[PDB]
């Protein structure tokens, strides 16, 4: 009964929704692109005082220039995370320069919906990757930053709220963001909605923030950086 | 739920998911194919759906080899796909064995093909039914047809689509064993206008094609000229 | 390309309905009868034609395996002669390793084990056939039974197919560890004879007999030589 | 009696009372063409008679027939779905040629529709493909057992015969011909050919003439399997 | 083919104004032996285009089989697209290279004349997937023998007319078959212009001065 | 075709295996079989549940299945599975004496086919073997040993189990009167039979519905007999005895 | 070869063969690991010990290599599976990077093998949660835990299993530096907290503790008496 | 259809429907009172109910095409004050699947929407809102396709 | 409802539901429009934007040098077909040294989209295309369907609200082949003017357009670059 390669009377198929859907279940994260840069940042979402904020990883780096930011069924990035980190590097192998981030993003956006049950490989994916990825870097192009859905559909987007509070995370960012605004700015507005969305108060061991920048690599904040933040914030 | 799949019989032995697939054959606009002492001609009545599409688009009249035709009803996709696999089976033979595939050969080699995606569930049967035909000295003219259910015969006037019966009443009329291939491309566009429909679709094309004596046993497209004459020739009919 | 997952699978209250019909269909089968004598086998079966028009000998029932085996069925036709050739397959591959013709424990066994993958295998329905086997080794006869399930058994004397219940019964009140071959085939006819509705003729029925010299199908006259007494 | 659980109805899987209902309705399925044929076995001659229906004058006659040559000793008649039965003549065909090649002589009759039931019998085995609703009865002569006639079915069943029918009527034929083989010997001549056409004639009361059937016969004197014309059949129409 | 068993030998051509001429002899060599003497080696690969071989015949009568079958399903299409003589030089070379890669070679080469859109083309091929297109071509012993003559014209007067080249290709024929110990008497001229290809019957060197 | 799939590995909404529920279920019907662990041998005891004028004897037991010269085992469930894992056990101990030149220890043997069991009950869509087994032998390293195994491959070792019809009694009264650590093969024998008698409820032990194997060590060599008639007999009059001298 | 998706998603983002896997989880037997200063312990409690099974082949704590040990709540099979598939990484990671695994490393292995099995084709989720203690080359004490889902964290201290809700709760209120002060103090810490949930107590659960150079114990059941007396 | 079935209540049906057969044509043959039937399903219909001699002519009603619709639309437009500005033909095209009712209906929704709007004619515009309000389409909250 | 399950299960119609769904996808896609002249071959492609702050999602895409396409319908499903076409233009290159006739590859696309059409467990390609390219035999403009069908044309529209666009196309057909590059454009851009919904106009954010000529390669027109065709509308 119902294939996973089946078409919803609207044309939508309906895995593609339903993994959509999934992603609403996610932490909120947000991303901002600023000629100075690009910022992530992400609520970790702490579910009990026993566990260790430091083992959850919602930031990561792709490669010294590309940064990503997940939300959604964390477990399956994995393997999303890690063919782009291999496809960054066979590039740097094979043509001895760096990917920009789009070819990073459609690399990564082909491997997603390649699912199937019948004549696809011995053990390929059964179903759709439930997880919306940002990924933020700078090229030749400049500060970059790349929505990715379920659906293998990606764009760049100057500013982009995914997670739980998606709708109303984007609703602060049309009123605060401007093309003009630097990366001081941008993380400080980043983190003023998320204080907002979040359902817990914010401090410095629940929210992660990574930005990178022209000159600098990819960096993620400390506690020490994290706390000057917050406290004007 | 006894049609839901072609590997199933039906309480009372059919297999609904073929009989499905002749009806939508039967939706197509006619189609039809008249043998004669010199050769064969093919007539289809191709519907202009609408105005922004090129004469000669969605042509249903190709050429499987370089002296064997072939008319096309119902589905289109399906059918261009028949005709690749008649393609290949007609191009294998010459590889093989070293001289152009008889007809008869031909059309039992993918009537095969046809009739194996109607035994399984991992495959659906073709939604179309087609015809083919040629000319050699050896073998003279023949003409062959294909259903869904991968059934192959011989005659000497088919047609298929829409309008089957009126069709096939029309060419009962014909007397086509001892006409040549001129007078025959006149009477298949006279069929063509009569069964035709215009007041339920807009507007038609005449697509016409033969193989014969006069053409040195080649199935080519009917030159322009006489498919002129030929609509004239029926329009004028058309009293 | 073929379906990938078993047809036969455990009910709630823990039985194999699958394996339970082809039993069924085994049990309206022809019946069929195998006594093990003192110094040999017989194997009988009911071959009742449909009409006169049917040819008697075009198709066997009791075919031999090898030069000592031979088997008998009761159940579907045409899935005993899938058994039967892999039977002699499988005689054959035995010898070809060993020299030696199998024994009847270890083709019996080796056929056990097709009819068993047939329940567990993907996209395949079990034999709907029961399988009585007759042998010949180290100076011993051996009779032996083969269900669809995969199971078998080793009998003394045995009956299958319809009002197999009574042919058991019947077996039981008559039989005897001391009987000769001669009697074993007399009981084997009589076996059959108590349900059989009509005459029983040369050509009604089936026999073969397995012994020191070797498995062999009784002709037709010896049937008859039978049947008289 | 006929209890259903589960899917037996829609695959080859046992029914409760031990029944494979998708076999039946390939059976039942032979009945769709509406056509009906004899084979009879003659003292050294093997006669096959089938109707042959041409509903318009369009078609062309020729094309449409029922009788194929196996080999050049062997010929079979198909009854059933028009589209089957060809495929498994294809099959026949190719075992007979594969025979040849491999052990160095023609295939008997019997080991030809052994192979063929082999085949269908995988079909009602195996749940992926439906079985094959057509029926062929094969004739040639053996070496040294004389004219042979065979005819498969769906399930597989592959028994010998002395004289056959299947389609529409084969209830009524078998009748007809099983009271001709009781009286003396279901006809012990070449003329075996009257017996079959009077057997076909009388269930659908037809009154055939020339264009309405096609024969097809091998004999001891000349094993090759022919096909006779027109002519020829009207000649034992006449005669009868 | 790791090794050939009936070879052509030499195959010439030159183009001219309007057109291109290729000639080969209609002998088939096994081993010093003149075996097959009726055996043509131009093919007419379409309307435009004109194909002739040397070494094993076998391997060039295979080439011939595909490639009269690609032509054909082109032909099918009737789309108003036909291969050029560029195109099946194209063709030809990767066929080529490929089987030299696979260490199965095609023991041939090939010389391709066409004419198309008013521009001749001449072009060579070998086993190992050489290729390159000259105003003249002469593979096996005609590399020594008639392409100096052909040049050595070719370089004093660019362009030929239709008989010069024709003349000048039946002179290298006869120094061909004078030094040639593999050569026939009997060849064709294969010529193709703007009014397609034409092959010409059984020439043969009439003019062969024997004072000794 | 997912329309007839069955779906014999996926879980249930309260977290369960259906299939491999149904086969232990399965399980509970077949013949009781039994084992007892003692301190200088082990034994299987099971009810022999075929029992027919008409049948047969062949080969040296019906259920009880010699896999090593140390080892040896009996089933309780479908007998056509049982002959297939039955046979890969063979095939496991021999591959690990070509291997190591050394006989398979117990524990390994069991790991090893149950690691076949539990994959079928996690991927492929075939049915779980519906077969549950007891295993006996001795090794280097841990002496006699006893262990059980089920479809959905899970195993243990015990002292004393059973598994089959009425186990539940046949483990209550077990573990009533056992006396771990100090059981000799006797009154493990007379143990074995008064559950025996107690458990199959049609009718009583006839020394015909019971087969008796046994496990020691006799001169640095594993032994495995399977007690005859006169011996099992002698045993059950012996429990009646004792029985009528109790009341 | 099978190939039906046995894990798919569902009307509201959910996979059910997940959640299911989950819910088999919770029926095993609890599980409780700490994070000592000096020192992991890992607990378990037993449901019954039969007086007749034999304990030594049916532990429910594992060693997975020198330096590190787990311990499941769930399907026996399916952790025996899980646990041997780490063993071989556990060498293979020695023989390749000639150095001793890391917690979070094969904790990283198992939880990717976990994922796997929830978006392959043909196959069921594991139904097993793990709790993987050990100490780095650096000497630093870890402990992590891992779900069907393949998620894994890294705890303090966490429970597993039957009642772990309340385990969890009771870790919350009683965990602090003072407790895990001294190994004994540590080592009663676990056991208070399966005595919220297990009734007989002393003989009813299984201990298990790891050091910094030496490998993993067992307790005996003396010393596990005497714990729980000296905790009463 | 009948069928042998143990559940009553569907016995008396057939009773009636029997009776309505033999009315139709069995003795007494009537020559003065015509039938005409409608059913939206003949699929289940009784063989003895679609013979020769009691419906002889089986009148297919087909889904309307193009020319159908745009027919229709005029047919139920005539009384309403259309301006001449409304395209029939690009409504019959955009309204495909459509039958008789749902074309009545995307008139009728036009003037409503008309209504709405305050104006004394509809419009092509109005006409479109009326077929969007008419095909009853309910949106995904999100729209990513391209 | 239980034959609009599955690709291979016909209707009781002789329809195939699914194909018809497939269909449905490209119609809830964006608006793009395909016309040709005597010389040239025009696309031009009307583009949206999810959010406000997110970029434009393109619609044109490179193939050869000779041969471009519009996409209406699944990315994902874009992005295979677009490689599977590149790969075919790239293979008649390096095989013989010539461009690949454009009718040529749409019937490779034909053959390659009819397949899943008629296997158990796969499913139609969720996109529409339409390819313009040039060619021995001149200009050529194509339609592609979810369904293998294609259409050889002189002007065609499809994505939502395309049947205003096509009504444009229909009444001006007459003069597109004797008009210049920057007519033809202009006609290209008023029809897809009609398809925009009243109180709305043509952006340079919002239009793409892309133009292939005898002597003109494929090029692909967008941002600043498109306010020359615009300025004159």
């Amino acid at each position: 009964y119902r294939g996973v390669n089946t078409f919803s009377p609207e044309g939508r198929l309906f895995q593609v929704e339903y993994a959509i859907e999934a992603i609403k279940l996610g932490s909120t994260a947000i991303g901002i692109q600023t000629s100075e840069g690009v910022c992530l940042a992400v609520e970790k979402r702490i579910t009990s005082p026993l566990m260790e904020p430091s083992s959850i990883e919602k930031i990561v780096e792709i490669d010294a220039h590309i940064g990503c930011a997940m939300s959604g069924l964390i477990a399956d990035a994995k393997t999303l995370i890690d063919k782009a980190r291999v496809e960054t590097q066979n590039h740097w192998f094979t043509y001895n320069e760096t990917m920009t981030v789009e070819s990073v993003t459609q690399a990564v956006s082909n491997l997603a919906l390649q699912f199937g049950e019948e004549d696809a490989d011995p053990g390929a994916m059964s179903r759709p990757f439930g997880v919306a990825l940002l990924f933020g870097g700078v090229d030749e192009k400049g500060p970059q930053l790349f929505h990715m859905d379920p659906s293998g559909t990606f764009v760049q987007c100057d500013a982009r709220a995914i997670g739980s509070a998606s709708e109303g995370a984007q609703s602060s960012l049309q009123e605060v963001y401007h093309k003009s605004m630097t990366l001081k700015e941008a993380i400080k507005s980043s983190l003023i909605i998320l204080k907002q969305v979040m359902e817990e108060k914010l401090n410095a061991t629940n929210i992660e923030l990574a930005t990178v920048q022209p000159g600098q690599n990819f960096h993620m904040f400390t506690k020490e950086e994290l706390e000057e933040v917050i406290k004007d914030i | 739920g006894y049609d839901l799949s072609a590997s199933t019989f039906s309480p009372d032995g059919r297999v609904f998911q073929v009989e499905y697939a002749m009806k939508a054959v039967e939706n197509s606009s006619t189609a039809i194919g008249i043998r004669c002492k010199d050769g064969v001609v093919f007539g289809v009545e191709k519907l202009v759906l609408s105005k922004l599409y090129e004469e000669g688009s969605n042509k249903r009249l190709f050429n499987v080899d370089r002296h064997v035709g072939m008319a096309v009803a119902g589905l289109l996709a399906d059918a261009r796909s028949l005709a690749d696999i008649a393609r290949e089976e007609a191009s294998n033979f010459r590889s093989n064995f070293g001289y152009n595939i008889p007809l008869k050969h031909l059309a039992d080699r993918v009537a095969m093909y046809v009739h194996a995606y109607t035994l399984y569930s991992a495959v659906r049967p073709f939604g179309c039914s087609f015809m083919l035909g040629s000319y050699s000295v050896n073998d003279g003219a023949q003409l062959y047809m294909i259903d869904p259910s991968g059934v192959s015969y011989g005659y000497w006037g088919c047609a298929i689509g829409k309008a089957r019966q009126a069709a096939k009443t029309e060419i009962e009329k014909l007397q086509m064993k001892e006409m040549t291939c001129r007078d025959i491309v006149k009477e298949v566009a006279k069929i063509i206008y009569i069964v035709h429909d215009e007041v339920k679709d807009k507007a038609f094309e005449l697509e016409l094609s033969w193989v014969g004596e006069l053409t040195n046993g080649r199935h080519e497209i009917v030159p322009k000229d006489i498919r002129e004459e030929a609509e004239k020739y029926a329009k004028e009919s058309l009293k | 390309r073929g379906y990938s997952f078993s047809l036969t699978t455990f009910s709630p209250s823990g039985k194999l309905v699958q394996i339970e019909y082809a039993l069924a269909a085994v049990a309206g089968g022809a019946p069929s009868v195998g006594i093990k004598a003192a110094n040999g086998v017989v194997l009988a079966t009911e071959k009742k034609q449909k009409s006169i028009l049917y040819d008697e000998r075009s198709v066997h029932k009791v075919e031999p395996i090898t030069k000592h085996i031979g088997l008998v069925y009761s159940g579907m036709g045409p899935d005993y002669r899938v058994l039967v050739h892999r039977a002699r397959k499988l005689a054959q591959q035995y010898y070809l390793v060993y020299q030696e013709p199998i024994p009847t424990a270890q083709l019996v066994q080796r056929v056990a084990s097709v009819m068993q993958e047939y329940t567990q295998s993907g996209g395949v329905r079990p034999f709907g056939v029961s399988l009585l086997i007759c042998g010949w080794n180290e100076g011993r006869p051996y009779l032996f039974q083969s269900d669809p399930s995969g199971a078998y058994f080793a009998w003394k004397a045995t009956a299958m197919g319809k009002n197999y219940v009574n042919g058991k019964t019947f077996l039981e009140k008559r039989y005897n560890e001391d009987l000769e071959l001669e009697d074993a085939i007399h009981t084997a006819i009589l076996t059959l004879k108590e349900s059989f509705e009509g005459q029983m003729t040369e050509d009604n029925i089936e026999v073969g007999i397995c012994n020191e010299a070797g498995f062999r199908r009784l002709t037709p006259t010896e049937v008859k030589d039978y049947l008289a007494a | 009696r006929g209890s259903s659980a589960g899917f037996d109805r829609h695959i080859t899987i046992f029914s409760p009372e031990g029944r494979l209902y998708q076999v039946e309705y390939a059976f039942k399925a032979i009945n769709q063409g509406g056509l009906t044929s004899v084979a009879v076995r003659g003292k050294d001659c093997a006669v096959i008679v089938t109707q042959k229906k041409v509903p318009d004058k369009l078609l062309d006659s020729s094309t449409v027939t029922h009788l194929f040559k196996i080999t050049e000793n062997i010929g079979c008649v198909m009854t059933g779905m028009t589209a089957d039965s060809r495929s498994q003549v294809q099959r026949a065909r190719y075992e007979a040629a594969n025979w040849k090649y491999k052990y160095g002589y023609e295939i008997p009759v019997d080991m030809l529709c052994k192979r063929i039931a082999d085949i269908s019998q995988v079909y009602t085995q195996n749940a992926e493909m439906r079985p094959l609703g057509c029926c062929m009865i094969l004739i040639g002569i053996d070496e040294e057992q004389g004219p042979q006639v065979y005819k498969c079915d769906p399930a597989g069943y592959y028994c010998g015969f002395k004289a056959t029918a299947a389609g529409v009527k084969q209830t009524e034929s078998t009748s007809f011909l099983e009271k001709k083989v009781k009286k003396k010997f279901d006809w012990t001549f070449e003329q075996t050919v009257e017996t079959a056409i009077t057997c076909l004639s009388t269930v659908l009361s037809i009154d055939f003439k020339p264009s309405e059937i096609e024969v097809g016969v091998v004999t001891v004197e000349n094993p090759k399997f022919r096909i006779l014309t027109e002519a020829e059949i009207d000649a034992h129409l006449v005669a009868l | 083919t790791q090794n050939p068993m009936v070879t052509g030998t030499s195959v010439l051509g030159v183009k001219f104004e309007g057109g291109v001429v290729i000639a080969a002899d209609m002998l088939g060599s096994y081993g010093s032996l003149a075996r097959f003497r009726n055996i043509s080696r131009i093919m007419r690969v379409n309307n435009s285009t004109m194909l002739g071989a040397s070494g094993d015949y076998a391997d060039f009568q295979y080439l011939k089989q595909v490639l009269g079958q690609m032509v054909i399903d082109e032909e099918l299409l009737g789309d108003g697209h036909s291969y050029s003589p560029r195109a099946i030089h194209s063709w030809l070379t990767r066929a080529m290279y490929s089987r030299r890669s696979k260490m199965n070679p095609l023991w041939n080469t090939m010389v391709i004349g066409g004419y198309a859109d008013g521009e001749s083309f001449l072009g060579y091929v070998d086993m190992l997937g050489v290729a390159y297109e000259a105003p003249s071509l002469a593979t096996g012993y005609g590399a020594y023998l008639a392409q100096p003559l052909l040049r050595e014209v070719l370089e004093k007067q660019p362009v030929l007319s239709q008989t010069e080249a024709r003349d000048l290709v039946e002179r290298c024929m006869r120094v061909l078959y004078y030094r040639d110990a593999r050569s026939y008497n009997r060849f064709q001229i294969a010529t193709v212009t703007e009014k397609g290809v034409e092959i010409e019957g059984p020439l043969s060197t009439e003019t062969n001065w024997d004072i000794a | 075709s997912r329309r007839y799939d069955s779906r014999t590995t996926i879980f249930s909404p309260e977290g369960r295996l259906y299939q491999v529920e149904y086969a232990m279920e399965a399980i509970g019907h077949a013949g009781t079989c039994l084992g007892i662990l003692a301190n200088d041998g082990v034994l299987l005891a099971a009810e022999r549940r075929n029992i027919h004028k008409l049948l047969d004897e062949v080969f040296f037991s019906e259920k009880i299945y010699k896999l090593n010269e140390d080892m040896a085992c009996s089933v309780a469930g479908i007998t056509s599975d049982a002959n297939v894992l039955t046979n890969e056990l063979r095939l496991i101990a021999q591959r690990y004496l070509l291997q190591y030149q050394e006989p398979i220890p117990c524990e390994q043997l069991v790991t090893a086919l149950c690691d076949i069991k539990q994959a079928y009950t996690q991927f492929g869509g075939k049915r779980p073997f519906g077969v549950s087994l007891l295993y006996i032998g001795w090794d280097k390293h841990y002496g006699f040993q006893l262990y059980q195994s089920d479809p959905s491959g899970n195993y243990g070792g015990w002292k004393a189990t059973c598994i089959g019809n009425n186990s539940a009694a046949a483990v209550s009264m077990l573990k009533q009167d056992y006396k771990e650590g100090e059981m000799t093969l006797k009154s493990a024998l007379a143990l074995a039979i008064k559950v025996l008698n107690k458990t199959m409820d049609v009718s009583k032990l006839s020394a015909e519905k019971v087969e008796i194997a046994t496990l020691t060590r006799e001169n640095g060599k594993t032994v495995i007999r399977v007690l005859k008639q006169k011996e099992v007999e002698q045993l059950i009059k012996k429990h009646e005895e004792e029985e009528a001298k109790a009341e | 070869s099978y190939d039906r998706a046995i894990t798919v998603f569902s009307p509201d983002g959910h996979l059910f063969q997940v959640e299911y896997a989950q819910e088999a989880v919770k029926k095993g037997s609890t599980a409780v690991g700490v994070r000592g200063r000096d020192i992991v312990v890992l607990g378990v409690e037993k449901k019954s010990v039969a007086k007749l099974q034999d304990e030594r082949t049916v532990r429910k704590i594992c060693a997975l290599d020198d330096n590190v040990c787990m311990a499941f709540a769930g399907l026996t099979a399916d952790a025996r599976i899980v646990i041997n598939r780490a063993r071989v990484e556990c060498q293979s990671h020695r023989l390749t990077v000639e150095d001793p695994v890391t917690v979070e490393y094969i904790t990283r292995y198992i939880a990717s093998l976990k994922q796997r099995y929830t978006q392959s084709n043909g196959r069921r989720p594991f139904g097993i949660s793990a709790l993987i203690v050990g100490f780095d080359f650096d000497g630093t004490p870890r402990l992590y835990q891992t779900d069907p889902s393949g998620t894994y964290h890294a705890w303090k201290a966490n429970a597993i299993g039957r009642g772990a809700k309340s385990v969890r709760e009771f870790l919350e209120k009683n965990y602090t530096d003072e407790a895990i002060e001294t190994d004994d103090l540590t080592i009663k810490l676990v056991i208070k907290a399966l005595l919220e949930v297990v009734q007989s107590g002393g003989k009813n659960i299984e201990l298990a503790v790891m050091r910094r150079d030496q490998s993993l114990k067992i307790l005996n059941p003396e010393e596990i008496e005497k714990y729980v007396a000296e905790i009463e | 259809k009948r069928f042998d079935s143990e559940k009553a209540g569907d016995r008396e049906v057939q009773r009636t429907m029997l009776e309505l057969l033999n009315q139709l044509d069995g003795f007494q043959p009537n020559t003065q009172v015509k039938v005409i039937a409608a059913t939206n399903r003949v699929d289940i219909l009784d063989p003895a109910l679609l013979r020769s001699g009691r419906l002889d002519r089986k009148i297919e009603f087909p889904m309307p095409n193009e020319e159908a619709r745009a027919r229709i639309m005029q047919i139920h437009s005539r009384k309403m004050n259309v301006s001449p500005d409304v395209n029939y033909e690009e409504l019959a095209r955009c309204t495909d699947d459509f039958n008789g009712a749902q074309c009545k209906a995307v008139c009728v929704e036009a003037g409503m929407i008309a209504l709405r709007r305050g104006a004394t004619e509809l419009t092509h515009e109005d006409y479109m809102e009326g077929i969007l309000e008419v095909q009853a389409k309910k949106k995904a909250n999100l729209q990513y396709y391209a | 409802n239980q034959y609009d399950n599955d690709v291979t299960v016909w209707s009781p119609q002789g329809r195939i539901h699914q194909i018809e769904y497939a269909m449905e996808a490209v119609k809830q896609g964006s608006a793009t429009v395909g016309l040709k002249s005597k010389t040239h071959a025009v696309l031009v492609a009307l583009k949206r934007a999810q959010s406000e702050l997110a970029a434009h999602q393109k619609k044109i895409l490179h193939v050869d040098n000779h041969i471009g396409i519009s996409i209406a319908g699944l990315t994902a499903d874009a992005r295979l077909l677009c490689n599977f076409m590149r790969q075919e233009c790239l293979d008649s290159r390096f095989v013989f040294d010539r461009p690949l006739p454009v009718s040529r590859l749409v019937s490779l696309i034909g053959s390659k989209t009819q397949i899943p059409t008629q296997r158990y467990g796969r499913r139609p390609y969720g996109v529409g295309l339409l390819i313009a390219g040039y060619d021995d035999m001149g200009p050529h403009i194509f339609q592609t369907c979810p369904s293998a069908n294609y259409f050889d044309c002189r002007a065609m529209s499809i994505g939502a609200r395309s049947q205003s666009a096509r009504t444009y196309l229909e009444r001006h057909m007459s003069e597109f082949m004797e008009c210049n590059l920057n007519e033809l454009v202009k006609h290209g851009l008023r029809a897809l003017r009609e398809t925009l919904p009243a109180e709305q106009d043509l952006t340079t954010k919002n239009v793409s357009i892309g133009i292939v000529g005898k002597d003109l390669e494929f090029t692909i027109y967008d941002d600043d670059d498109v306010s020359p065709f615009l300025e004159g509308l």
